[PDB]
DNA sequence: AAAAAAAAAAAAAAAAAAAAAAAAAAA
DNA sequence: TTTTTTTTTTTTTTTTTTTTTTTTTTT
């Protein structure tokens, strides 16, 4: 039980500085759809909901480019807000604001946030706690009830950064292990191979060092030899005194005196090391070993949930089912400079698993990626049922498209008894919106638009009596 | 018996024009299927056509399925056949939301022999800024007399369209698609209203049509007014043409369900009809027509864990038992098809057949992609023919412990002790020192290398490794 | 820079249009229009259920409404604590 | 005139629900549509004779379709008698519906004014049924679709056969098909006319076609002399008035537009709908100007053709230019407002444009400013002004030249590693620059070793500047 | 230059046996493909690139471009792609590009065997590289710009949008100037090699300077021992045979002249390494020019084109600048490009980059390829499109059919454009001139064994595929 | 004329360095 | 409060490893 009420949206790329610009939306239940021209700011709201809830910014962009460009403001600076307003799970009312500032500085930029706020109502009263961008997650991330992984990946998934299920193996494993809340482990084992590598380093610089020593320590036990011999043929001639003498001097040099010691030193600490990262690499090989098995074994009742909505969604007699499977690298090692990751996600053509990677269309990968992102809801946001789709039916044909409209009023009619479920599209499509209107979810859609001073601005529209 | 007083109303509902108008089995269902409805209309001399709503199945009709419309309804439709019935309603205010507010058979340029009145369904609702459906097309052409459409949002009024044939009056309240919620809000905020003729209010039939949701929000049956005596339902699929009435409601609830076959729900494979209604004073017998050009609909459901007896979970070869299985259900769905088939030509040759299996103990689903194949040219969805569906701990700590002492005891450790670096992981990955892998490492070998000094050891590799191993025994 | 031309036989006050109003009883007559001032308002009995449901949802509504204006305010909530 | 007369208005390019969705430029098409069909009741005109694209969009949206017919309604349909007869089968002139006759002929239809229309380009028939708008408002029954194309492989024109009187009309009549084809057809001989063996001199042939005039080109050459009045479309510069080309016996009428589609310089001039008087073998054509056609003013400015005030290397011209543009469309802005009184149906804001041609080397404004000034004036803000136009060895060998002569080379020769990179270039040799280091280095290192240098730091970089 | 057939087999879902040998005709000016999703639209595309150029498509291996051995339950798919086509000059070529993916354990090897090239109608047997510069010879385009403007994937549409080091490999690719670079980094990699090679000599020089001052001790011993002797006692004898043994040993013995040496080399290879950094400098600096001066011309395309097509009025024009860093040298461990295509919001410039919208970024890509093809493909005037209006909204999708139906009128004027669209779109086909152009379509479905089909369907059948 | 062993080029994908903001002293 | 240094994330360039291609060198 947790929804997103509204909105307030100032400063924020395209949107306006002044405070008689500030936009505000109110999302509905269980259907929101917002429409407008080419960069009008429909992503830029989920963009905006996005860094409130978890603070990151949209993929390919820092601080410096998610605020409005003074430049373009002709300002020296530019202050940006987000308020948000919610219910958290147990559905007491918060809202939180997270403040901004870009600086123009000579030719760069600078970004900088400022401290947001936390406002709540207790016995009637209002309450506000200033707080520094990390407890504004933690404990909008506690009040939401789903964790920071899945708040970026599953719910409110960028448009550049959709068909995330279908990228490269070491990040489609980052995706998950975040998801699975599991990163720790993972640091574990990376904290693992950096200090194999350093004791490596550290052994090869000892056997450099060894050998110098063993020919100090040769060379000095010579030395010892000839003093000896030297003072027993004398005790037995001035100047074979002066030779003893020489050669002891000879012993007395830094290099000489400490000979010995320091090669046995060195062997001892060469040899622990050696054995000491030995014992690392099993450890190592056994964690990654481990964590393996855990991603495998929690990915079992996912792939079981992703096969039930890839047959009930996909219109083709082309691939039977798809699922993510992971295996482990037999031969890996803490010492390796490159790991390899069997992360993918496979399809099921006919008897026959391949790979979905650089094997699939555009449709395909669309609608994988679609299926992947909600069975993951229906796994983790249970507590939370929110999914913003950011045009969905992208390179979807017709009956792709008309199956996946089906399966999201099935899961709009699953979801919405005894819990809410908000459903956020961003379309450009008329039919979707017509597809998942038949069932009479849809009074009031959000036109997004700029104004003659070119900022963007938020109004609501009504399909009956109105444009559309 | 039909007299001079009676009122032969051919009472359709969701004919659903142009549904899957692109598929090349099922294009054509819905055009012959409305074309047997004029037909029958035709054929028993119905002094009017009252469709229940959702003739269109989408919100903007493509031009086959208007063009097409408007074929049948001008030929069904129109004729010199008189008019028996009385409008004696101010017909700027049922219909006076187009430039021409009068009934279609009393325009002095058109001769309509079977007036059609009809309201609007969720899939044709009006829409734009403008608020024009498919209905208002149909009737600026003058075929239709689009009625009861809801013009303020705040409230609605409805306004009966009075009609009266001989003796018998009828006051044809209608009702558009509003929303489901909305109108949910409305007949609890006492927002709408029914407005009954002031005087002889007991003289009239008070026949209400109405498209919303019912017992499946829900509109209850029993916000409705009491003073109705029929309540045609639409946006309900299974056909109930027969009239019901509950305990306490002091009307009939008509359900004609539909003219062609949308959803695979199990309600839906009733055998579809379509009312013939009459009307004399103030008594009703609809009798029920049955349609011989709607495909046949025929599913079964299988809960794979309620069968014990044939169906064991932990059976190797039990996938193809469930394919078997399936098949033999397919083929008994089809012959008995087949042999409902010979009653009358005009059905289509290709049924419909769903099969949902419910497998929840365990089972794994055969291959749908192979088993549809073996039905390419035998039935009319060959995609879905099997539904398979579930209806509606684990902590990685543990596992990588036991890891490590599994390895720990399958591999010889060569200087960290025991149990050591498992709690280190630990360490680092519940309390966060961020240095402990380090620091133990960095502690065992400085407590060995100092060891292996203080203990005056020569300096070879295996004397070193040996002491090594006795201080990891010690 | 022509045409083919070839010559078929397609032959095949005053009017030509073919229509005749077919009379509908009540053409022509005074017309006797019901509406306006005589459609009122009636209503339903007791329905004492009926006013239970109805009055339950009104409640369920009103409390509604009492949330959202609770939301209101505090989303028109100025930061007092903005400073920084 | 009299009871012998043919009175035919001809509007040709409706193109309703243009701009549909515009909130300015909206509700245009319908409201001149309504001054055509009034200008048709008023005139008593025996049928009206509508030339193709009668809707902008190949399916026409709920509006477009719905004003259409509450036009047609309100205008075609009513008591008024009809005067004029239909000689032809009714089954191939109109066969191609369920209804294969004229709708004044239907007994359940009362038309006063009936409409003959042909197809155009942008609504012709598309989809499996080979359906057009035409048909939708032919199956309502105020249209008679005529001229469609039934066969691909050639096409056969019969006449819609009209007598009003004596006067006898053969009513030709040709959808627009796709124009190369039509070409292709037209050349191998596989276009004909089906004229009347009956009175074969007695017949007033017109021809209605919607193709373009100026292999696309489908030129005039390409219709026989039989026919007398060729009314055209796909062509909205107005051109109502006929005109007789020499080698042509058949006139030509241009209709247009009753709206401006595109902003070219051929909808600027004031758009009529003619009122024909065909009265046996005698014509008479008479123009009726639009008064609620929006007005289309434009102008186009060549600026490499004005060297007196357009100084092509000018630091500040860029505002010049400005300065121009903004007179221009303030006089234009201006003979509309002088031109629009006593026309109380002319829409206030006019149709601007403005065609800078610049290749003398000018850099265009800032558009968006200089359409933000016009803002409410203009019924286009945002199309106001146009803006339109009709090596490596080299360079690293004189880069390498300055980097020479401006930094001091420390070891490598003048003209060493120039001649290294451009031997790897095209030789593709990959070992051509690491050569010339190693060989640099071992040369001058063993000229270091013969002189048994002293090794100081700086003594050693004195004698590789002496090198 | 032109392309007329092509046949595709055991590609991607495309059938092995040879009954399932799909042909496919490319008509002009404008071809549609549609089907259903994995139908094999895109893999058309796929197969043109790869029989153009040799390259796979974007994440492809050719291990999973070659039917999967495992679909087909064989342990080897050969695999052959066609094309029949005109080249510059107008003669027919076809090349038969063949490979095969044989499965053997776990893994998959694959390998490409001899196409040939046919033209009357010799056939000959030819290599990779053979076939590569033929095709780009007789296409008239370079291979860069086959790969990037033309016949680019559907994932590798948004290039111009991406990072700085990526888009100046693409655009350095495409202006014929790649080898420059290959200088560049072998000048790189010479400079890193010395820069390791003085570190570890110098770790060593410390070294080699004890040795030689332990060597001159020694020696200093002799002399003044050997004086002492002169001057005069056995031991004074014994000393001295025991110091010239430790003269004798070769550590010390040859100490001063291997410092020596190696000193000498150091100096020479610090200057070398100063050399090499300032010629590193100034080759890039040349390369950035000659980025910028190629450039800016299309540069005014960009603008024109952007100020026509984009409706809106976020982005007065947009554009693309290249930046050379100046403080830039050959020892960097990483260095920065500044190739960014530059959005102008009114007077001030910002990266679009990062900072703009899905629509934009789709519409500009098509604006830079569409510039691109303006500027390179004169000889090769053919574009594919695989769904230009991914997420283009209405407005600016009318825009870009408008845009792209003038380039189709203006660019048939002497030779033929072909502009092959990939959709699913019916109104984007409309807009794009659906009476002018497309007669026949083409539909890419699936039989019942899932091996794609290539079917071509009259137009009558369009909206079937599309919505 | 064919095999096969070895060296070179490509690229997909993991690794890492520079930048910038956040956090943590730190006065 | 502000300064200054250390951490952490990102992101965009770099490096690696396997595969294919090609070269060569033999049979
Ligand atoms: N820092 C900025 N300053 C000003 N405008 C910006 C800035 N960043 C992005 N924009 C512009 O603001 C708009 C953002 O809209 P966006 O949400 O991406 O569009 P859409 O809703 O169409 O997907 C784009 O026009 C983008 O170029
Ligand atoms: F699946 Be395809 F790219 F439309
Ligand atoms: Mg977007
Ligand atoms: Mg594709
Ligand atoms: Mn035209």
């Amino acid at each position: 039980m947790s929804r997103i009420e509204k909105m307030s949206i100032l400063g924020v790329r395209s949107f306006g500085i002044e405070d008689k610009d500030k936009q505000i939306i109110t999302f509905f239940s269980p259907l929101t759809i917002l429409v407008g021209p080419n960069g009008a700011g429909k992503t830029t709201i989920i963009e905006c909901l996005k860094y409130i809830c978890t603070g990151d910014f949209p993929p390919g962009t820092k601080g410096n480019t998610f605020v409005h460009d003074p430049k373009v403001a002709q300002e020296t600076d530019v202050r940006a807000q987000i308020r948000l307003q919610f219910r958290d799970v147990n559905g007491e009312l918060i809202a939180v604001q997270r403040s901004m500032v870009c600086t123009q500085k000579s030719k760069k930029t600078e970004f900088k946030t400022l401290e947001g706020v936390i406002t709540r109502t207790k016995h009637g009263e209002k309450v506000s706690l200033s707080s520094k961008c990390a407890e504004i997650d933690r404990e909008m991330i506690s009040s939401l009830g789903v964790s920071k992984a899945v708040l970026n990946n599953v719910i409110f998934c960028h448009q550049e950064d959709s068909n995330w299920p279908l990228s490269e193996g070491k990040a489609l494993k980052q995706k998950f292990d975040e998801i699975f809340s599991a990163t720790r482990y993972i640091k574990a084992l990376e904290t693992l191979r950096q200090v194999r590598q350093t004791q490596g380093q550290k052994v090869k610089e000892y056997q450099m060092e060894l050998k110098y020593l063993k020919q100090y320590k040769e060379k000095a036990c010579e030395i010892r030899d000839q003093i000896t011999s030297k003072e027993a043929q004398l005790t037995s001639q001035k100047g074979y005194e002066e030779e003893i003498i020489h050669f002891k001097k000879e012993l007395r040099e830094p290099q000489f005196r400490d000979a010995e010691e320091k090669y046995r030193e060195m062997m001892i600490v060469m040899r622990t090391t050696e054995l000491v990262n030995k014992d690392l690499d099993i450890y190592y090989k056994t964690l990654d070993q481990a964590i393996m098995k855990f991603h495998s074994m929690k990915m079992e009742e996912i792939n079981k949930i992703i096969r039930d909505l890839w047959r009930s969604t996909y219109r083709g007699q082309d691939i039977e089912y798809i699922e993510i499977r992971s295996d482990a690298d037999e031969n890996v090692s803490a010492s390796d400079k490159r790991r390899n990751y069997n992360y993918r996600v496979v399809m099921l053509k006919g008897d026959t698993a391949l790979d979905m990677r650089g094997r699939c269309s555009a449709g395909q990968k669309v609608l994988a990626s679609l299926i992947i992102r909600l069975a993951l809801a229906e796994t983790f946001c249970l507590n939370c049922g929110i999914i913003a789709l950011d045009e969905p039916t992208t390179n979807l044909d017709r009956e792709n498209i008309e199956s996946l409209a089906h399966a999201l009023v099935e899961i709009i009619k699953s979801r919405s008894q005894q819990r809410n479920f908000q459903l956020l599209v961003i379309t450009h499509d008329e039919d979707f919106v017509e597809l998942l209107g038949r069932s009479e979810y849809v009074e009031k859609f959000y036109r997004i638009k700029k104004n003659i001073d070119q900022c963007s601005e938020i109004v609501k529209c009504s399909v009956s009596s109105l444009g559309f | 018996l039909d007299d001079e007083n009676t009122f032969k109303i051919l009472v359709a509902t969701d004919i659903h024009l142009g549904f899957m108008e692109k598929d090349a089995v099922r294009g054509n269902d819905t055009f012959v299927t409305l074309d047997e409805i004029l037909r029958l209309a035709q054929e028993n001399e119905v002094d009017f056509i009252l469709l229940g709503g959702d003739l269109f199945h989408e919100n903007k009709p493509s031009r086959k399925t208007l063009h097409t419309c408007l074929e049948l309804l001008r030929k069904y439709c129109m004729g010199d056949r008189p008019v028996q019935f009385e409008i004696l309603s101010d017909q700027s205010v049922n219909f006076g939301f187009s430039k021409f507010p009068w009934v279609n058979y009393q325009d002095g340029n058109l001769n309509i022999s079977i007036p059609v009145f009809s309201i609007h369904g969720n899939n044709d609702d009006p829409t734009g800024a403008d608020a024009l459906c498919a209905l208002d097309i149909l009737s600026c052409a003058g075929f239709v007399n689009h009625f009861g459409r809801s013009m303020s949002v705040e409230k609605i009024d409805i306004s009966p369209v009075l009609l009266q044939k001989g003796s018998t009056k009828i006051a044809l309240y209608g009702l558009g698609s509003i929303p489901d919620e909305r109108l949910y809000r409305m007949f609890v905020n006492k927002k709408v209203t029914m407005l009954r003729p002031k005087e002889d209010e007991n003289s009239w039939f008070n026949l209400f049509v109405i498209h919303q949701n019912r017992s499946k929000n829900f509109i209850p049956e029993q916000f409705l007014d009491d003073f109705i005596d029929l309540v045609i339902w639409g946006h309900e699929h299974e056909c109930k043409i027969a009239p019901t009435k509950n305990e306490q409601q002091l009307f009939y609830i008509s359900q004609p369900g539909s003219s062609v076959v949308t959803s695979l729900s199990p309600g839906e494979a009733v055998k579809k009809h379509v009312g013939l209604l009459r009307i004399k004073g103030r008594k009703m017998n609809m009798h029920k027509i049955p349609l011989h050009t709607v495909r046949q609909f025929f599913m079964e459901d299988i809960v794979l864990a309620n069968h014990p007896d044939i169906f064991n979970p932990d059976n190797p070869k039990v996938t193809q038992a469930i394919q078997s299985f399936c098949l033999e259900k397919i083929e008994e769905m089809l012959e008995n098809a087949e042999r409902e088939r010979l009653g009358n030509s005009h059905q289509p040759e290709k049924p419909l057949v769903r099969l949902r299996v419910d497998y929840s103990g365990g089972f794994e689903p055969f291959s749908v992609l192979r088993f549809s194949q073996k039905f390419v040219d035998r039935v009319a969805n060959p995609k879905d023919i099997i539904h398979f569906f579930r209806h509606r701990t684990l902590r990685v700590e543990d596992l990588v412990k036991q890891y490590f002492q599994t390895a720990e005891k399958n591999v010889q450790l060569s200087l960290l002790t025991e149990r050591g670096m498992g709690e280190a992981v630990q360490e680092f990955v519940d309390k966060e020192e961020k240095d402990a892998i380090e620091e133990l490492v960095k502690y065992q070998l400085e407590k060995t290398q100092r060891f292996l000094k203080e203990r005056h050891i020569d300096a070879l590799e295996d004397k070193i490794d040996e002491e090594v191993r006795r201080f990891r025994e010690t | 820079k022509l045409l083919l031309t070839e010559f078929r036989s397609l032959v095949i006050l005053k009017n030509f249009k073919k229509f005749k109003k077919v009379t509908y009883p009540g053409a022509g007559k005074l017309p006797h229009i019901i509406g306006g001032s005589d459609l009122i308002a009636h209503h339903a009995r007791k329905n004492t259920e009926l006013e239970e449901w109805l009055r339950q949802e009104m409640e369920v509504q009103n409390q509604h409404a009492k949330e959202e204006s609770l939301a209101d305010d505090l989303f028109r909530y100025n930061p007092y604590l903005k400073r920084r």
